[PDB]
């Protein structure tokens, strides 16, 4: 009865992923995710001037490098005892916030949209599965195509926004220990705001409405992909200089309950990962990275992070669920008009629909709208001309941890400094939380679990396997590093 | 209309992303009328063994005529297992095996980005994967297919598109074989096209007068002085960023902070520490 389907490479994600599922009676009944490429940034970093980390770590991933930059400089700030000036904190938020817009827009249109929208008869939009379950009307499919094309311009403008104070993108030069390297001028602030206005218009008028509208043709996709229904947020985008208030506040949600985040409860397991057996179960402060590509039973270069034993997911759904902000005006209206749902705040979607294949796309669109308001605020808060950096000395001995939220989910970097050089550097990244293999006790990773129950009514056209995976916006470069 | 297969090895996808940032007037035309992007894991419609098999069927039809773009380095340690790029009917395909298969049959290979070109970060001190540059890997395995390096971490999109344009003109004027021979003429000793990598950053820097005067910035946010003391590697770097700048001309590394020498064969180790001379 059972059929095993292997998909390598899973495409329209970042990086190298193999998915293997077992299908029985038209549904996925088991799953394994394999991250098949390793670079080993945690060992490459050793012995370097710690200030180099904020450049080296960005090369983990050219889609989300500002996230790694941010985590790294936050770790360095702590280890160096550097107090980032108020204006530099805001400048960092403007650099990084612009890439949230870029990344979510890239994800929905250029990675995910072909899951629902039929492209024209030209590579790379053909060939594809003969029965791809593409349900949109002539008009709606055309809207998807036109918006994919427009989004190419919009995501590029987002990178212009990042580069204004960031230097260039991918791989910014503009964030360093102690703040930001370039004070915003009045002139460049006008340039940033002009671009921001165009991005806002696209997000409000095209992107958010299209996700709900496509979602309304795929209501069945809100009923699958729940997985553990457990979420993590470690906080991001500091709104003051005392490390208190953040745009996204930290918290954990599991078994229907909200609880504080305590990073000491993070452990990384490796039984099913290609790393030396003796390195299993380490918290990141004690982390070790010893590759073992021939180890029997292992199936991924992604370690298996667990929070107090729990397998959690991260990303826009996780943050929006944990923080529970008010929904966008257009979202509220489409929920009413298309879904018959009266909703005010994000959790009004209900746990079941929020933690679903389509729910995660909706969360990402809502979060993009939410970020618009934050950037609007920072553009009013920033003061042209005010210094954005301090120049701290390299300490001989120190440690630091930087916590932030990458567009795909929770990210932390830990650095230990000895003899003025990097002694250890450990990275616990977003897609690591989502796309990891089983832990030592046999508990599946978040996406592995969310695959359970996914419908596969046609083994010759098993499109929902990768649709589920793409809803999580996986980045296997980040997950493995 | 020749096919292009874009293979990712130990890459970060930043070389793909930088290309997505192109405002080159020829970009859309290159993708829609001149070549056909038949395989690219980040953006293509199909997936899995079907995508692999599609690439294979096209490659066979266009033997000797398709182009490879490689993003990221090629790891040779542990029998290639540090980079698996696909699976065909239960058979894993490492980056090593993919280049051994497709490399011999390509018209030419573009090694895009410092990883593919020179090894880059995955090959840096502390690495354990045998991360290898494309030209070196191919040569080590007796594969003589022409390789052009377009480095940078990431490259500017103009360097990638502009190299394609150079090839296009050359191949139109002299045919495939003759054209590639003409492109070889304008490559420096590191396999880089001289139109983009033929000039030194420092020699053309707007802050050179300050360098000469010995006026050095002591904080990044001081934009008046030379960035040399802050670690600028412009003196040892061959790229035209001073001119075209970055992301629609809105900034570049030297104005914003420092140059880290990202296009150079010794990046990153030979350009590190980044924040002192
Ligand atoms: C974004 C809200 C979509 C809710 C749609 C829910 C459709 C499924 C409801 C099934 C309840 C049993
Ligand atoms: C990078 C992936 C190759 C596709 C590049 C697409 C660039 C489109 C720009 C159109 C304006
Ligand atoms: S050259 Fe740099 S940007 Fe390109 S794949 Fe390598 S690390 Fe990424
Ligand atoms: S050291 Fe850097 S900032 Fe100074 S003149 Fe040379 S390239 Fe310009
Ligand atoms: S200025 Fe230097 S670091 Fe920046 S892109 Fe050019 S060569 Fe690379
Ligand atoms: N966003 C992003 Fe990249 C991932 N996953 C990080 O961190
Ligand atoms: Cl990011
Ligand atoms: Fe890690
Ligand atoms: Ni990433």
């Amino acid at each position: 009865g059972r059929t095993t389907i292997a998909i390598d490479p899973v495409t329209r994600i970042e990086g190298h992923l193999k998915a293997e599922v077992v299908v029985e009676n038209g549904k996925v009944v088991d799953a394994r995710l394999s991250g098949g490429m390793y670079r080993g940034f945690e060992t490459i970093l050793r012995g370097r001037d710690p200030r180099d980390a904020s450049q080296i770590v960005q090369r983990i991933c050219g889609v989300c490098p500002t996230a790694h930059s941010t985590a790294s400089v936050l770790a360095l700030d702590e280890a160096f005892g550097a107090k980032v000036p108020n204006n530099g904190r805001i400048t960092r938020n403007l650099i990084f916030g612009a890439n949230y817009l870029q990344s979510h827009i890239l994800h929905f249109y250029h990675l995910s949209a072909q899951d629902f929208v039929q492209g024209p008869d030209t590579a790379p939009f053909v060939p594809r599965f003969p029965k791809s379950d593409l349900r949109l009307s002539k008009e709606l499919n055309k809207a998807g195509v036109d918006q994919y094309i427009e989004a190419l311009e919009v995501r590029r403008i987002c990178h212009e926004m990042v580069a204004l104070f960031g230097g260039r993108m991918p791989h910014v030069q503009g964030q360093v220990v102690g703040g930001a390297t370039e004070i915003p001028t009045k002139e460049k602030l006008v340039e940033y705001a002009a671009r921001f206005k165009k991005v806002r218009d696209f997000v409000e008028q095209k992107y958010v409405p299209v996700v709900y509208t496509i979602g309304s043709k795929y209501k069945d996709m809100f009923k699958v992909g729940q997985g553990f229904k457990a979420a993590l947020c470690v906080g991001a985008f500091p709104l003051d200089n005392s490390g208190k208030k953040h745009l996204f506040m930290p918290g954990v949600y599991a078994k229907g309950k909200d609880m504080p985040f305590d990073p000491s409860k993070i452990k990384e397991y490796v039984k099913y990962s290609w790393f030396a057996e003796e390195t299993t179960g380490l918290n990141y402060k004690e982390g070790k990275t010893i590759p073992a590509p021939d180890k029997a039973g292992a199936y991924s270069f992604v370690k298996a992070p667990r929070y107090d034993g729990l397998s959690l997911e991260v990303g826009p759904l996780a943050r929006m669920w944990v923080n529970n902000p008010e929904l966008s005006p257009v979202g509220k209206k489409l929920l009413k008009d298309l879904f018959g749902i009266s909703a005010k705040k994000f959790r009004d979607l209900g746990e079941e629909a929020a933690f679903s294949l389509m729910g995660r796309h909706v969360a990402r669109a809502e979060e993009t709208y939410y970020m618009l308001g934050a950037i609007e605020g920072w553009l009013k808060e920033i003061k042209a001309g005010e210094d954005t950096v301090v120049m701290p000395a390299v300490p001989a001995s120190a440690e630091g941890t930087g916590f932030t939220e990458a567009p795909r989910g929770s990210l932390l970097h830990y650095v230990k400094v000895k003899d003025s050089k990097i002694d250890n550097y450990q990275i616990v990244s977003a897609s690591l939380w989502n796309c990891n293999p089983r832990d030592d006790m046999g508990q599946r990773g978040a996406v592995e679990e969310a695959l359970i129950g996914i419908p596969v009514d046609d083994i010759q056209n098993p499109v929902n396997v990768a649709r589920l995976i793409r809803a999580f916006d996986p980045x296997l470069g980040c997950a493995v590093h | 209309r020749p096919p292009v297969f874009w293979l990712q090895g130990q890459g970060c996808t930043g070389c793909s992303v930088t290309l997505l940032n192109s405002v080159h007037p020829s970009i859309a035309d290159v993708l829609l009328k001149v070549i056909s992007l038949e395989f690219h894991p980040t953006v293509m419609a199909w997936e899995g063994e079907h995508a692999i098999e599609h690439m294979r069927k096209v490659a066979e039809k266009f033997k000797g005529k398709f182009f490879l773009v490689i993003e990221g380095s090629v790891p040779v340690e542990a029998d290639g297992k540090y980079c698996i790029i696909g699976e065909a009917n239960h058979h894993e395909i490492s980056m090593v095996d993919a280049l051994k298969e497709f490399g011999p049959n390509a018209a030419a290979v573009l090694a895009v980005g410092t990883c593919a070109a020179y090894g880059g970060i995955p090959a840096a001190e502390g690495s354990e994967t045998g991360a290898t540059a494309v030209s070196k890997f191919l040569g080590d395995n007796g594969i003589k297919t022409p390789v052009v390096n377009i480095p940078g971490c990431p490259p500017h999109p103009d360097w990638i598109v502009g190299t394609v344009v150079l090839a296009l003109d050359a191949i139109k004027k002299n045919g495939l074989e003759g054209g590639l021979a003409e492109v070889v003429k304008v490559l420096d000793s590191d396999g880089r096209p001289t139109p983009f990598f033929g000039r030194n950053i420092h020699e053309n820097c707007p802050y050179l007068d300050k360098y000469d005067e010995g006026v050095m910035s002591a904080t990044f946010t001081d934009k008046v002085g030379c960035r040399y003391d802050l670690g600028c590697k412009g003196p040892m770097t061959m790229a035209d960023c001073f001119e075209r700048k970055w992301n629609g001309g809105v900034n570049w590394c030297v104005q914003n902070a420092v140059c880290i020498g990202c296009v150079e064969p010794d990046f990153p180790d030979g350009k590190s520490p980044f924040y002192q001379a």
